[PDB]
């Protein structure tokens, strides 16, 4: 299926994924389209940050769901 | 000092935590709800809601800096994780989701969504084929694009404007195969308490490093957002007031977090840097944190707002309603006093997970 990821710019990209895909697979599939390593990327879906090890279906991600990609401003 | 307010002890890297705690503590309506959470039967070495009532009680009563020691313990964290630097917004999304889950089933069930959640729409229209799809999302914050945008208003426009799903990102029309389309996003509702995350970073794959955006970005004291709603309400305009400015200083690897606040909703502001609380001007809290500021004693170049908190004019007497001891249950009060008395007698994860 085809979901939406909203990059750092704000531009919307598309990803082909099955609902059985782990978040790591989704992050790795962002890496091929955007170049961002899976380490540095955080995914947010309706306020819940996505967790490595769960799958898209566990968060009820369906066609046309928009995932928000953000990074980490670390701090002290 | 004549701030009356007290800061938080920093266990090592916990400024991101301290800055958030203040922001939430002064979200009054929220602080009340935390107080009324059933915890008599909870285990303090493991209860996050308990440790929060604890930090909120001492931030309200103590005239000495509050320790956040037990709060990390309730995360299921060891001492080392208190020396890890984290994104303040990442904490916000993990903590609030954890807590909303614990409030489920109690009397204060779903208090968090009532304050922070809104809705929006995502319209897709194929350019060549008559095919129109609609989807709707909830949000507890908004990611505002920063690079190239003067201020909050422009950043909203780019958020709500019409994008192009062209070439390598065609929309799956199922029957009609792949299709060039146009996506546009209108806001349906705006929450009583608005969390804004300023996308102050990017990543270049050609160079392979992520950079902090220290550019200038302007945010007003009053934020009329009615224009970005799909249907407006006359009895409730989408007018917001600045409440908190979460400030990250440093760029790239390092960091340090602070929060500026006018808790009571007045014009008086205060700077909460960990245990130190000091009064300050509006300019010190707003204009100084615009970023792109040239490294002077009054303001450093790599110091700028990363999260903003806005409260709807309409629902603002409600959100910032006063917190007395009348709103604190007696059963809580006793448990913390007994904790005091017994005390007198006497790879590292870089991903910020809460385990309880
Ligand atoms: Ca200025």
């Amino acid at each position: 299926m085809q979901i939406f990821v909203k990059t750092l710019t704000g531009k919307t990209i598309t990803l082909e994924v099955e609902p059985s895909d782990t978040i790591e697979n989704v992050k790795a599939k962002i890496q091929d389209k955007e170049g961002i390593p899976p380490d540095q990327q955080r995914l947010i879906f309706a306020g819940k940050q996505l967790e490595d090890g769960r799958t898209l279906s566990d968060y009820n991600i369906q066609k046309e769901s928009t995932l928000h990609l953000v990074l980490r401003l670390r701090g002290g | 000092k004549h701030t009356g307010y007290v800061g938080l002890k920093n266990q090592g890297a916990t400024c991101y935590m301290n800055s958030l705690l203040q922001t939430l503590f002064f979200t009054n309506q929220l602080r009340k709800a935390v107080y009324m959470m059933p915890t008599e039967g909870d285990d303090s070495s493991k209860s996050v809601p308990l440790a929060l009532q604890r930090v909120f009680y001492e931030l309200q009563h103590s005239d000495k800096p509050v320790g956040t020691k037990k709060l990390t313990k309730s995360f299921g964290w060891e001492t080392l994780d208190s020396f890890m630097q984290h994104d303040v917004q990442e904490l916000c999304r993990v903590l609030l989701d954890n807590v909303e889950n614990k409030m489920k089933g109690t009397c204060v069930e779903g208090t968090i969504p009532k304050l922070f959640r809104g809705k929006m729409v995502s319209y897709i229209q194929c350019k060549e084929v008559d095919y129109r799809s609609d989807r709707r999302e909830d949000y507890y914050d908004i990611q505002l694009s920063i690079k190239g945008k003067k201020n909050i208003f422009e950043s909203f426009v780019d958020y709500v404007a019409v994008e192009q799903l062209d070439g390598d990102n065609k929309y799956d029309a199922g029957e009609h195969g792949l299709q060039e389309a146009e996506k546009g996003v209108k806001f349906l509702t705006l929450p009583p308490v608005l969390h804004l995350q300023l996308m102050r970073f990017m990543y270049d794959p050609q160079t392979d490093q992520n950079i902090k955006i220290n550019d200038r970005f302007e945010f007003p004291e009053q934020l009329p957002l009615d224009e970005f709603l799909q249907k407006t309400d006359p009895k409730d305009p989408a007018n917001y007031i600045l409440h908190a400015v979460l400030v990250h200083s440093g760029d790239n690897h390092g960091g340090h977090y602070v929060v500026y606040l006018n808790p009571k909703g007045d014009g008086k502001w205060c700077k909460f840097d960990d245990d130190v609380v000091s009064r300050c001007t509006k300019e010190e809290a707003i204009e100084h944190n615009y970023g792109g500021h040239d490294d002077d004693l009054s303001v450093r170049h790599c110091t700028n707002a990363y999260m903003l908190v806005y409260i709807r004019e309409s629902k603002l007497s409600e959100v910032l309603q006063a917190v007395t001891d009348h709103d604190i249950p007696q059963q809580l009060v006793e448990r913390l006093q007994e904790e005091k008395r017994i005390e007198a007698q006497k790879y590292l994860e870089k991903a910020i997970k809460i385990h309880n």
